[PDB]
């Protein structure tokens, strides 16, 4: 009953297959190529239809390698989109783009398989409640309150601290939730995935004795794995998280590293898929491609998915189409600066470009709101007179402008913080700072009380009583 | 004499800072010029190939 | 769309000669449309993607584009004498190279063919060129140092076996002196070295290979060389052949090091290949697949688990930057792929500070995992003092707090600078590195002559390697900086100072 | 809300519908406008309509102009 | 533009009276041609205009002329896109006008309306 097709053309990962004149597969239907690569017969070459080219021929994209494939191989179509295992069988396991476990722990129970392509939840089935959650990070909790249940993006160039921030968030908030927390590597270092998995095992989160209760699920399509896999690993991770949100009605976490590589693999694929590119060589279906992925990550009346995503900006270009389109789906961004990173200010969060839709006097209260506003005002004054004080220097400013410069410097030092995941780089082990402590510390800085102590007393500490302890230690040590 | 010496050292520092600023500006401008030329020609050739 | 390549008249004549028959041209393809690094071959019906095809001239090809009626292949050389209408033969073998132990000491031309002039290389054929990288369960965290010999690297940017550390800088700022230092430092360690020269001039490769041969590093080194006049396909392929040759040893419980000289030149060759294939390019005309180009190559450098023999591959890619453009395309791509970088600065290099590491912008994500205990103990104070010098030199012309800062920057920074600079092709053992850091960063070299720091250090090094062999024994035995070695090094440096003063 | 209509077109909608939504809202408003009533319309993120139109034009192989945006 | 220009040609030539021809954005006359030019199969020129920008401008402009039997004083508004005074469309108009008059956004930003750039607006009289 299943269609049997012949491979007509092979162009890298994109191949088109000829089907019988009667029956052609629908779009996104999975296609199994039988395959023969110096072994008996692995059917591992799975594809999915992209476009029906006409004359009994459809064009697919391979989720595996296409080296060794011949023209005329038999292509069994599955008659349905790629379905992946869902539920408690995924907890404690590592997966592929295809739902195949790569942990060498055995096969997954594939009773419940739900397809990776679905429609987003309806408009009427959406949460409208606005909750934030503290993270332990001063600059995040102060200037960009992350919404509970909302998509949250981290933007940075190469080597500014996206993954250290993601891992600090995982250290702080992931062990507090009651729901599961799934992670999807959508193209990143396989070294990092292995390190995270070994950390999960040593922590006890992934218990080798009873995998069945772990409250985590790891999906990984890394920087290898041709762009068919790097484009749909995000979808299979999203499917696994949607099962826990919809069916079990849990509160899921969805940590994704580099949703930018999803877009990048989509453009790589679309180049050979025979489409005219957009301005920066991206695929013409870029915005709706991001929308089909991000509009499923929501909070319905059943459950919530709090997604924390890293977004690469290529060549440090925030105007690039891929981050420029991610910005629209996010609701709490956090931009990292190469300048702040090089100035030792870690995390390199750019305070003024990093916004949030929850910094409102009705959601976070009036005291938090006013302190954040005053911090951003002094930082904006500093950023304004930056070039004048770069050429001339501080000696030419007025008295109020010099006071604002000194206060802005103390603020940008009190923004940095030691991380638990970065104890190897900084030493001086990480600090968790609540929201009340951050608010009191910035009230103390801006109120002029802590105006006669060194700037270095605020650098890489938490909880401004530690800034005062460090200032006392520095003056007594001389 | 002390005021004029302070002015001399301040203007020496400002000349050096404007020198490094001029260098950084020239680098950023060369990058912008190459990127502008690249994007322009890529757009022209994209249109031509589309025809 | 209205025209095709096999649209030529003789093929249609043959087809009209007999319509329905039994056998087609199975391994026999007749070339047509020899273009620009591509050849659209009619025939080869049973050919596979990635298939090696052999031309009549002798040129090797890879079946890339398997269209409906013609297969388009990529030429692995200057396919000039490929006569149009000539035969092509499939080999049945996906792209692979002969790999063996008989490669150690030879020079190779991205096709495993010796440009050495010393005859052929025996082999038991293996190693598909595009091998898959190890998974998550296959590898392991890095835990043993890969010593480069350079004090600055081994102290502040420590590298372990299985880490991809990028060497990024301008032109003529080092990076090849650094690569060759790391290779010449592997004499005692049991480490195979691979060095891929992807776009260097032939004289640079000549100098490197003769330095290797003279200093004895060729008994454990292989050299894959694609000069500047090589076809773009060979410069595109050469690091993959290097990676396959190194993976041969890595998957046999042996540790390998591989150095891709000018990986940005492989990216430029790939850009040439893509623009000649008319693929729509991204920023600065790069294919957009260039990240995948570099990442599927760099993911092969791993530290395998105990089940896989614990073999390792260390990758030292090299990226040249244009006017120090850290935020360019290929630099940022390689930075987002690797595990830390080593920034060489043209300013410090031309100012005489010759190993020109920009330590404030160069990291290593392994750190103490890679370093031995002695190097941690002695390098903590060193990175602290250089951290202090970092702000002091940029900020203070004379000083703030002129008394201790002239006791800080002079005694520590400007003498540690002379401590860190190291001659060309002269690596240091780990005992000499630990001793040299200890002599400086504790505060023992605070009053020497700034031009006599180098002489004092080298002479004290020879003195301790003559009079105190038990120091080297207690360091190469437990790899820790005990108070015994500490105190005996103290009396040794006091003796050496009172000797050197007169 | 007793005096306003909402014309929603999320990001996971096809580019045809995002391209058409301002015109749907405009016809809706034009009804009341030609029924002697004062109307006010707000096209939030009109650049998104231009992007949806550019996608539709590139997929139709219409030749692109500045920044792949169609001439019209 | 050609319609209005023909109506002015008649008043200059047949009726022999001084005509006063005011034109709104002649940038639109050029960008309409650039809009249709891709569909007319023509290959794209510099940044996206038709390959016939200079001749399309020139035909209409040279038709505007005081012909020694009647005179046409022509006042034309030329939209400079993105304040790029070196954009091709205004660049090819400058050579056709007699007294150009550049308007500066820097003077409009402070209220020196008419925000006429004094050092940029040249004239041949
Ligand atoms: N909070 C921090 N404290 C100290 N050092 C940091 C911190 N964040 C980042 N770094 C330094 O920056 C380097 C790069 O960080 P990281 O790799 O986590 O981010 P990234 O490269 O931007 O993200 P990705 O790994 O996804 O590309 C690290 O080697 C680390 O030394
Ligand atoms: N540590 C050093 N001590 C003395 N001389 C050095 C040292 N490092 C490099 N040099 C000299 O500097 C020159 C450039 O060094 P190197 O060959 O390492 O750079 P490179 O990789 O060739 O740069 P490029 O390939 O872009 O030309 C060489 O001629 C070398 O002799
Ligand atoms: C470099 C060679 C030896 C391996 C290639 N394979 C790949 O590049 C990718 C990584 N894979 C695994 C594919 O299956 C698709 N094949 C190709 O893209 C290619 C691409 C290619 C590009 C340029 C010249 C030749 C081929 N192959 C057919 C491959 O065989």
């Amino acid at each position: 009953k299943k269609n049997l097709g012949r491979i007509a053309q092979i162009i890298g990962p994109v191949l088109d297959v000829a089907f019988p004149p009667g029956k052609m597969p629908n779009i996104y239907n999975a296609l199994i190529v039988k395959g023969r690569d110096t072994a008996g017969q692995p059917m591992n070459v799975t594809c999915e239809v992209q476009q029906l080219l006409g004359n009994n021929r459809v064009r697919a994209v391979a989720m595996s390698a296409t080296d060794g494939l011949t023209r005329g191989m038999e292509v069994i179509d599955t008659g349905a989109p790629l379905s992946v295992p869902v539920g408690g069988a995924t907890l404690g396991r590592i997966f592929n783009v295809l739902g195949e476990p790569v942990d060498n722990l055995g096969p997954v129970d594939t009773r419940t398989t739900s397809p990776i392509h679905r429609s987003a939840p309806a408009f009427t089935q959406l949460d409208t409640k606005l909750s934030i959650f503290e993270t332990g990070i001063k600059v995040v909790d102060l200037l960009a309150p992350y919404r509970r249940g909302g998509k949250i993006g981290l933007f940075g160039g190469a080597g500014v601290g996206k993954t250290v921030l993601i891992m600090e968030l995982i250290n702080n908030i992931a062990k507090a939730h009651g729901g599961v927390s799934v992670f999807g590597g959508v193209g990143e270092r396989t070294r990092e995935g292995n390190d995270l998995y070994m950390e999960m095992k040593e922590s006890g989160v992934i218990n080798e004795q009873n995998i069945a209760e772990s409250k985590v699920a790891l999906v990984y399509g890394q920087m290898n794995e041709p762009p068919g896999a790097r484009m749909r690993v995000g979808l299979t991770a999203l499917t696994m998280a949607e099962y826990f949100r919809d069916v079990n009605e849990q509160d899921v976490l969805l940590f994704i590293d580099n949703i930018f590589r999803f877009v990048q693999a989509g453009s790589e694929v679309s180049a050979l898929l025979g489409r005219m590119p957009s301005a920066v060589g991206y695929q013409p279906t870029l915005s709706t491609e991001m929308g089909s992925l991000q509009e499923r990550i929501t909070s319905t009346k059943e459950g919530s998915i709090t997604s924390i995503q890293a977004v690469y900006v290529p060549a440090d270009d925030l105007t690039d189409p891929a981050p420029a389109t991610t910005f629209a789906h996010l609701d709490a961004t956090t931009v990292l600066s190469r300048g702040l990173a090089a100035k030792g200010i870690y995390p390199a969060v750019d305070p003024l470009d990093s916004t949030s839709t929850m910094l409102q006097p009705r959601i976070v209260g009036e005291e938090h709101y006013e302190i954040a506003q005053r911090v951003k005002e002094t930082l904006q004054r500093y950023k304004e007179l930056q070039d004048i004080i770069a050429i001339l220097g501080l000696d030419e400013l007025s008295e109020e402008d010099r006071l604002t410069v000194a206060r802005a410097r103390k603020i940008e030092r009190f923004l940095s913080q030691p991380f638990f995941v970065a104890e190897v780089f900084t030493g001086s082990p990480g600090k968790y700072v609540g929201l009340a402590e951050t608010i009191r510390g910035f009230q103390l800085i801006l109120s002029g009380e802590l105006d006669s102590l060194p700037e270095q007393a605020f650098y890489l500490v938490g909880n401004i009583d530690e800034a005062t302890a460090k200032a006392m230690n520095l003056e007594m040590e001389s | 004499a002390s005021e004029l010496a302070a002015r001399m050292t301040a203007m020496s520092n400002a000349t050096d800072n404007a020198n490094e600023l001029k260098k950084t500006l020239s680098i950023n401008y060369n990058r912008a010029r190459q990127a502008k030329i690249t994007g322009e020609i890529l757009e022209i050739v994209a249109g031509a190939n589309a025809c | 769309a209205t025209i095709r390549a096999d649209e030529i008249s003789k093929i249609i004549r043959e087809r009209i000669e007999g319509y329905n028959r039994e056998v087609k041209v199975v391994n026999t393809g007749t070339v047509l449309q020899v273009g620009d690094g591509i050849a659209r071959i009619h025939g080869l019906d049973e050919v596979m993607a990635g298939e090696l095809v052999e031309f009549e001239e002798g040129t090797i090809g890879i079946a890339l584009n398997l269209e409906s009626n013609n297969v388009g292949v990529v030429l692995m050389g200057d396919g000039l004498m490929i006569q149009e209408g000539s035969s092509v033969k499939a080999t049945g073998r996906i792209a692979q190279i002969p790999v063996s132990e008989a490669y150690l000491g030879r020079v190779i031309n991205a096709l495993a063919k010796p440009i050495d002039g010393r005859g052929e290389i025996t082999a038991s054929e293996s190693r598909l060129i595009e091998s898959p990288a190890p998974g998550i369960m296959s590898r392991r965290s890095v835990y043993e140092p890969l010593q480069t010999g350079l004090i600055a690297i081994d102290a502040m940017i420590p590298v372990g076996r299985g880490q991809r550390e990028l060497i990024i800088g301008d032109r003529q700022t080092g990076k090849t002196a650094v690569a060759t230092d790391t290779i010449l430092n592997q004499q005692g360690q049991n480490v195979i070295c691979v060095y891929v020269a992807i776009g260097q001039k032939a004289s640079s490769v000549a100098q490197v290979v003769t330095n290797f041969q003279e200093r004895g590093a060729m008994e454990y080194t292989i050299v894959v060389a694609e000069t500047a006049d090589s076809p773009a396909t060979l410069q595109y392929l050469a690091p993959y052949t290097g990676a396959a040759l190194a993976e041969y040893f890595m998957y046999r419980e042996r540790h390998t090091l591989i150095i891709y000289d000018d990986l940005s030149k492989q990216a430029q060759a790939y850009r040439q290949m893509s623009l000649l294939l008319r693929r729509p390019p991204g920023r600065e005309a790069y294919p957009g697949d260039v990240f995948y180009l570099h990442s599927r190559l760099l993911e092969r450098a791993a530290k395998l688990s105990s089940l896989l023999g614990e073999g390792s591959m260390t990758a030292l890619p090299i990226v040249e930057t244009q006017a120090g453009d850290v935020s360019a395309y290929i630099p940022t791509n390689v930075i987002s792929i690797t595990d830390g970088q080593i920034f060489l600065s043209a300013d410090l290099f031309n100012a005489g500070i010759r190993p020109a590491i920009n330590v404030g912008i160069s990291v290593s994500r392994v750190g103490s995992a890679a370093q031995i205990k002695a190097m941690k103990k002695v390098a903590g104070k060193l990175k602290l003092e250089l951290a202090q010098f970092a702000e002091l030199e940029a900020f203070a012309q004379f000083a703030s707090d002129l008394d201790k800062a002239t006791q800080n920057q002079l005694a520590r920074g400007q003498r540690l600078r002379e401590l860190l600079k190291q001659p060309q092709s002269a690596p240091l053992t780990v005992e000499e590195q630990v001793m040299t850091i200890y002599t400086g960063t504790n505060g023992y070299l605070d009053s020497l002559e700034l031009d006599q720091v180098r002489k004092y250090l080298v002479e004290l090094r020879t003195y301790v390697k003559t009079n105190k062999p038990e120091f080297q024994e207690i360091i190469s035995s437990t790899k820790t900086f005990t108070e015994e070695a500490e105190a005996l090094l103290k009396e040794a440096i006091q003796e050496q100072m009172e000797r050197f003063l007169l």
